[PDB]
């Protein structure tokens, strides 16, 4: 039962997921529990889990900032399992968003983030994000590194490392290429040839173990320049999660 | 003797520092050998450094 549908979350708390008592019930989670949410691609968290009785059967309430990490709009479907392993992270190093320091000045920490994590316990997990009102402004804060890696929880005892040079915005995307299935349009034929012969081989080596084949290695995609051969490979690895080179 | 990388002027500055930072050289929030790359060392003119660790030959 670790399919739920997503709805927006009224509080604002960037780690915390609401779930109804009969799907808390379901998987077995108690108030205030830390459980893992995977989205599409091979983008995941960690978030706080929370009773509302208002949650209609298999729904879940997650802010804007959970469903651009997990690259999901409201009504998507996740994976949540439990997440009771988390550890708490003994130094996180986490470094502003250009865009957000805009004419802030002072000890951003303190002014931010302080009252952000004072006993708040919130789930950090590599590469996340999390915005905080301060004053009459929100700065948001990226997750640059956590210790111990790789999802933990920001307690008191951790110390935490506002020293880096401002995250600009523009490079998460311009400069890095992260583009799903969701970005091909016009080959599908094309997309499930190259899928069942590179994530099949990867993904599930075990199959080509129990009926003891080598499966074909190489590949030869060819055709008029400009229609997307570079964007298609790209989109397979990225959505396959190999290293790619 | 000390003379052997540990000396004078290499506490002054920190060769074997130097060396370590090179080594663990990342933002991240003892022993000086050649197992790796060179690190700017910058003296100012007129100063002349003979302690780097010896060699001796390939006997
Ligand atoms: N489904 C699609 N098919 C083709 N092009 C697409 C598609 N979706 C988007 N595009 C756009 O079409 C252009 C394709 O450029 P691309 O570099 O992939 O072409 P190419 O001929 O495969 O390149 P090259 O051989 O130089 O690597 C890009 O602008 C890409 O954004």
């Amino acid at each position: 039962d670790n399919m739920l549908l997503v709805d927006d979350a009224i509080n604002d708390d960037n780690s915390v997921i609401a779930i109804n008592s009969n799907t808390m019930d379901k998987l077995e989670l108690f108030r205030g529990d830390t459980v893992l949410v995977k989205g599409k691609k091979r983008k995941d968290t960690v978030l706080i889990v929370l009773i509302d009785d208002e949650l209609e059967d298999g729904a879940c309430r997650i802010n804007r900032v959970v469903r651009n990490n997990l690259r999901i709009r409201l009504g998507d479907l996740v994976t949540i399992h439990p997440c009771p392993d988390i550890k708490y992270a003994t130094r996180i190093s986490v470094l502003p968003i250009a865009d957000t320091i805009e004419g802030i000045t002072g000890n951003l920490f303190d002014v931010f983030l302080k009252p952000y994590f004072v006993e708040a316990y919130r789930p950090v997990r590599k590469g996340d994000h999390f915005v905080v009102r301060g004053g009459m402004r929100q700065v948001e804060f990226k997750v640059v590194d956590v210790e111990p890696e790789e999802y933990a929880v920001v307690a008191q005892d951790t110390i935490i490392h506002w020293e880096g040079e401002p995250i600009n915005r523009e490079d998460e995307e311009n400069n890095m290429n992260e583009v799903g299935y969701d970005d091909i349009g016009g080959c599908r034929k094309q997309m499930a040839q190259i899928r069942e012969m590179v994530e099949l081989p990867l993904r599930h080596p075990q199959l080509f173990k129990a009926i003891g084949i080598k499966p074909p290695r190489g590949v030869l995609m060819y055709g008029p320049p400009g229609t997307g051969k570079t964007l298609m490979a790209r989109a397979v690895a990225n959505e396959t999660g190999a290293f790619f080179f | 003797p000390s003379v052997l990388g540990q000396g004078s002027m290499s506490t002054r500055i920190d060769y074997a520092g130097i060396a370590n930072s090179s080594r663990n050289k990342l933002s991240k929030f003892m022993k000086i050998t050649f197992d790796g790359e060179p690190a700017k060392l910058d003296l100012p003119e007129g100063q002349l450094f003979f302690g780097f660790p010896m060699v001796l030959p390939k006997e």
